[PDB]
């Protein structure tokens, strides 16, 4: 999936309304108000977290190489596969690869920023779930590291 | 898919059992090591003169119901691995394959078959015995025995040094003290190795016998350097078990907290968002139906990336210890806000009052 | 029936310094220890041959009191089980000798006297002392010893296999390399098997003398293994000994707290509310005289039911041990209460001047 | 003690008073209004608990099947005869299965929902106290239990 | 009186230095035990026959030194009591000697003088010697050795019980079994008294060499049970030193925290106010010159009186350890206070407003 | 001076790796201190008769290269001296030579070449071989382990003396009342010495076999004060064990807090600014330009000294450990502020309302 | 010191002006109104400790055989010999039974229930001071106990 | 460096700027009296820090005496030499005597009583950096006592 130039031409678009200005450099007051237009509503400790995340500078900005890293990447990497299915494995206590659609639902739906009941059931759908009602993590987490 | 739906079941069952063997699992791998300690302690005996011939008439029924069975069990978890998606097909196979106790494993079990094929440099077929062994040093998943041991006696390292090294210069000076007593009377202290071969001997508490003291001057100073040194010949043992015992329980005394959690449950969560931003049918409308305005999809994908990365790292974070100060931190927090609280009533009594 | 009090005491007296006795009253269970272990020995000792006579005499005499002593024992506690109401009448007294140990005593009871009596296969009868130990091993109420042993056993698995294997392979080696160079030298180590003797004998400090290394090439190196891996045959001891010293003073911590207290008072509150519902005088009035409305009472006790059924939770639960995290617990509640408290005074300042 | 169907009859009487819709369930509205109609003053978290320990499908609701299996047993069962008499041993000291008339009036009065000095009298009146002043408790229990 | 406060000093000095000596004054004690240890060793190398004679001879110059010795520290010591007002004139010297522990050192010294002077039954007379251990035995303080001991083995009693049953189990079972193995072909094992003492002299891991196994049968058992049950054999040791040191360590936490502190420089204050209530210039006025009303200083040392015995109660308790739980407890007592502040700033808004 | 920047950095390379080795530093150290040991046990088996050859052979060889390779690295070291400004110039270095651990090296190594040249008394010269250990003895810098030693055994002075003194009395008796068994039958304890000699060499569990018990009474006796006393004779090791155990976990527990830290960054930055009144820019102006007021700059330089006192004693104070009871004191100054906000809020409105 | 039948009318005179009711007992009302009235100002806690002190009956009074005994005992008995001279041991390092006067003007002056500079002054005319400045506390203490 | 009687003469000068008085004594009001003058701000609780670090005497004064020694040892002393070095290797992790200028940059405006850009500027040009950028603190610590 070689990077080609018109997906970083489209890449350059978004990283465009974010940087209105064309100054380079995306700020949480760039990040943040493209975020609340939408009706999203972020802290600005979120915001600095998320831009964190991708400054190498450490200056609090995205710089477009940064970004253009980031969005080629998306969850692809073997980190981002490694650590989802280490998230997974804490939910499996037989350490069979394998998690009931009942516990997959109570878990999505009742910890963190939890999945609303239409969420989990297209999350539930795509999981090619067993007749039993079993759901093998380890094919799911390829899937979303495709 | 049924029958498929049975079959990858029972292919995931077999492979824990061999591959992660919980509960009744381990049932199986105690017969395996009692298969290999049995040849083990026939070959062994099999080395004695008296008893070559039972030995090697047991020994060879023996041997050739562990080749049979080791060879089945190579093959079956060769082919269990077939459960995890990382090895499907031979392509998956063969990299399984590539594992290296695999590969010994092949090796072990290939040789021994050349050697019992040979049986029909018979000293060399045998000393190739030993082997076996190695079906038992496998078991240890990535040396987990010899890291632990490791750490705790690094940790430790300054007091075992101490120890070692009070304890030498007791034993050099008690060996020559009692050199000096029993030189002429006793005819075993000759010469000055043997003194120090007799304060080995002895200050370990292995005491053969071999050399003892005869003259009450020299049994005077073995009894005062005795109880004096064996105590330092003792103490690793001592303090290796307090480390290992502490180590225990403050572990143990981790896994009540259970406090990584929920930053595993929000990972998931935010993959499954970021995943679904390309093929939800939140996203398959008119409205999204793209051709005018890619970027407001772009941005609104490029949003979910950044949370995303902020949860693997939250998540990745709850792995390592915290600290006690927790209380403290929480304190100043709630101190802090509350002293803001009175602040802006304060400010508002002023503004409307005055 | 005030006789009857004092029969009924006596025999709960007696049922308590034989079933779960305390303090003073371990002086009878010290004794009834004492005449066994002295029948064992007199046993063990007519087992020699110059000493036969006199211990068959001694024998005699301590087993026909012996066989006295316990049958009336018997007797008296499977009477005075009569305080407990479980076993009232022949009813409940057979139902008490049901019990496994108590069928135990019976028949080693039994078996005594029938070979005291053939005694008028003699070495049978004579083999049969051995039984006597069951009166030793009775003692142990509910195999705690083992149960306890077994606990911290597995709490410490990893460590006490991490130090058996490495010392395994300590001694092979050591073995080896020790046979390769007394092999001609000395007869001791003729063989393989005899040089693994030697190695057992040697590391685990036992020492017998029986076979030494005579040439100084076998004396360094048994020198440097030993003092390498006498320590690894000698740590079992040290992490079981820190194992439980370290369970013992945890749990005395535990004791300390006295946490559970509240919630037994409060059960036998409830359950205490709950019967008086059909018995009270507070029920035994007009108004209560239940034709016109039975529902009402009814509906006040299954009030009282529900509130019984979370008494007896609250204290079941209060046995399950608590965290050291409930500080932070009583904080966050406090800080909430408080802060709660400040917005309702902002509130009503807003209301009042806005 | 067979449940008779007149018995049952009396309980279903009992829990339609809870139940006056006739949707054949008790919520922490029906039981709390009742017990208040009475006099109580039951916290919305104390209702929770109370409905929380027979309600086995977990949906804050008793069902009559619940409700009949509550009324029929009581305190007659053996789990009741057991925790009320480990209640008691907290208590006993010596172990001997007794404990003193002034022992049991300090803590029915002293700790936890208090006993008034008349519930009290009437417990140690019902108890068949010794001449010394020791109650024997587990007879206590049975009689309680039965 | 000034030299009669040097004298009263020097008193003091010197009977500090005896009864309960810090740092240099350790050094005199040093001495007088390493005299009585001399005493006893040639003592017992007087026992042997070869070397009698040398040994009385150094034995007759040291006793008399021992005499002169221990007679002049027991008269210093008895005269150096009069420090400590107890004991003063004739009659505190006295009540003095009635120590127990002093009169067990008069009695042993006249004891050793009558020998000596009889010097001048003298097989009793030697063994009499034995009594220096005396002097030994009598610087424990109130057994303060054997209550520790017996502290620490009681908390513990449960370990040490299961750690003693479950080796002798293995002692009795490992016995038999050998003894089966090794019954014809060796001749150690006549009886099965001999191979319970060939057990026990393994197990401990004392092995004499005595009696070994022969037969490879034998061998292998012993080596089996010996890494099973030497374990066992060697855990109370681990027990009881895990047990001493966590004691050691807890302790030493008690005295960091430093609790009791205020009550008793409270204590002091208390009495010294209640006792110059009867001779404090405060009441030596013509207002107290007591001829009119009585009672009225009479109710204030009763008051005094109250707050004396309040301070001395308090001031015992301190001693007490106390819980760490205190910090819940301030912040109960502090939300409780500033809850109760918040209501009394919303009581007075709600008075003047309303 | 470019070149002079290499130099400087080499120099303190080497003085790096030779006065305080970290990391990889360590394996020149591992490489002397196996020379040195190797020289060692050639020695020692040079003492024997039968070996003198060979072992003068390679210990000519091995002595020479010592002493080649320890005057090399003491001039190199000398040398290296030189990165630290302390020792510059030859004043420096000879300041540097009056270390005592160097000038006892430079005594080794002149004596070690003065007895090769006498090579070309010789057994004085041989004896003076043992000096060598002196090249070990100085790794120790500062005699670390002795002081870790001691401290330990300090703490625990009270266990070690029970336990030392509850052994003595046992082995006392129990030798005794086994002399008064085997007297007569047994030759081996013709004395009561021969009956201590026992008692010691079986206590202790060396077990030589020189003398056991023949007669069944003896071996009775024998088992049981073994199963006795033995736990007595091994606790020494355990105390100290766990002693040493507990030290390092409880000091790597410190140094996880952190606590020090701010207070040795201030104390630079004081430091810089007192230094820096006297030379910086922010003093070469006009205006500074001293002829009229000098008092001014002077009192602002003695502030400056005030304040680098106070951060330099807060910086030697943090070194000090710090309690767990400042949760508390932080909830005492946080109630206390807040209650006094309240106070504030209070007053000010019963000021304007009233 | 036998007590005389002239010393009791003595106490029982001041025992009468706290009970000035004449039911023979004092409670805090009693003890307190008295001590207010000279110019003291225990708190309530303070007042139901004193009382708590000789209080057998625990019923909250003083009753005149409680308070004769408490007046003739004063600090005459063992128990206070012995804790008086434990406080002053906490301040005795040396365990020589010597305290310096400086030390324990610090002591007095600066911990506790602080005594004035003239109390402290009267407090250490009364101790015979060594020339040293070294103070026997035994010896203060059987002076206080006598 | 013999103190001479000149260098006394300006010590006393400076002195009584402090004690305006001729009282012989600085106390925390002359001291804070003169810092504020000039602009500081110090606390009291620092202001009584500062005096007990001369103060012998504990009564809260500096006197001459106490004043001259502090003024005519400033730094020069053994004692301030060890410590400071002792406070440059907390930094000093290799253990080799060497920080880092981009280290000691950090560390200088980051903790305790943050360095401006231009202090920490005058401090790295006064070490004589070495062409790495590593400093040899210990022979910053001889100029600075010196
Ligand atoms: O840290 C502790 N506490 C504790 C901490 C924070 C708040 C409250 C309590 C605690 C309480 C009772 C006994 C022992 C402890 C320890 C250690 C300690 C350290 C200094 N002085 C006394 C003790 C160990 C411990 C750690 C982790 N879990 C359990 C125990
Ligand atoms: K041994
Ligand atoms: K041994
Ligand atoms: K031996």
């Amino acid at each position: 999936d070689q990077l080609t130039e018109e997906q970083i031409a489209e890449f350059k678009e978004a990283f465009s309304l974010f940087d209105k200005d064309g100054d380079g450099t995306i700020t949480t007051k760039e990040l943040g108000t493209v975020m609340r237009s939408l009706g999203q509503n972020p802290t600005e400790a979120e915001l600095q977290d998320m831009i964190n995340e991708v400054d190498a500078d450490g200056n609090g900005t995205i710089d477009f190489p940064e970004f253009l890293t980031m969005m080629a990447r998306k969850m692809k990497d073997t980190d981002s596969e490694e650590e989802i299915r280490e998230a997974f494995r804490v939910f499996d206590k037989d350490g069979n690869g394998y998690i009931s659609a009942a516990e997959l639902r109570h878990v999505m739906t009742n910890l963190g920023e939890k999945l609303t009941d239409e969420e989990v059931d297209e999350m539930i759908r795509e999981a090619d779930i067993d007749g039993d009602g079993q759901v093998n993590y380890e094919e799911f987490v390829q899937m979303m590291t495709a | 898919s049924a029958a498929h739906k049975r079959y990858r079941r029972l292919q995931n069952w077999v492979y824990n059992v061999l591959e992660r063997p919980r509960g009744w699992a381990f049932v199986y791998h105690v017969f395996i090591f009692l298969l290999v300690f049995s040849c083990l302690v026939l070959s062994v005996l099999s080395t004695i003169q008296e008893h070559q011939e039972l030995a090697n008439e047991c020994l060879l029924i023996l041997e050739f119901v562990m080749i049979v069975v080791f060879g089945l069990e190579y093959i079956v978890r060769v082919w269990s691995a077939g459960c995890c998606c990382r090895y499907r097909g031979w392509q998956g196979r063969f990299r399984f394959a590539r594992k290296p106790f695999c590969v010994i494993d092949f090796i072990v079990f290939v040789a021994s078959v050349a050697v019992i094929a040979a049986g029909t440099a018979t000293s060399a077929l045998r000393s190739m015995r030993f082997l076996q062994i190695l079906r038992m040093v496998r078991m240890d998943r990535r040396g987990g025995t010899w890291k632990l041991l490791g750490s705790v006696v690094y940790a430790h390292s300054k007091e075992l040094i101490t120890a070692w090294y009070i304890g030498f210069l007791v034993l050099i000076f008690a060996s020559f003290l009692v050199y000096l007593a029993e030189k002429d009377a006793n005819s075993d202290f000759s010469s000055y190795a043997d003194s120090l071969w007799w304060g080995t001997i002895t200050l370990t508490t292995i005491g053969y016998g071999d050399k003892t003291p005869h003259t009450w001057l020299g049994r005077v100073l073995a009894a005062g350097f005795a109880l004096l040194g064996i105590s330092f010949f003792a103490l690793p043992a001592g303090i290796l078990g307090s480390g290992f015992a502490l180590k225990v329980q403050e572990q143990h005394r981790q896994k009540h907290f259970e406090k990584r959690r929920m930053p595993a449950a929000n990972l998931i969560q935010a993959a499954w968002r970021l995943y679904s931003t390309d093929m939800s049918r939140a996203y398959l409308t008119a409205t999204w139906y793209d051709d005018i305005m890619p970027a407001v999809k772009t941005v609104i994908r490029s949003i979910r990336i950044l949370k995303f990365l902020v949860a693997k790292r939250k998540f990745k974070e709850t792995l390592r210890p915290y600290d006690v100060k927790d209380v403290i931190e929480q304190y100043s927090a709630g101190h802090l806000d509350m002293l803001g609280r009175i602040k802006s009533l304060q400010t508002r009594v002023d503004q409307i009052v005055g």
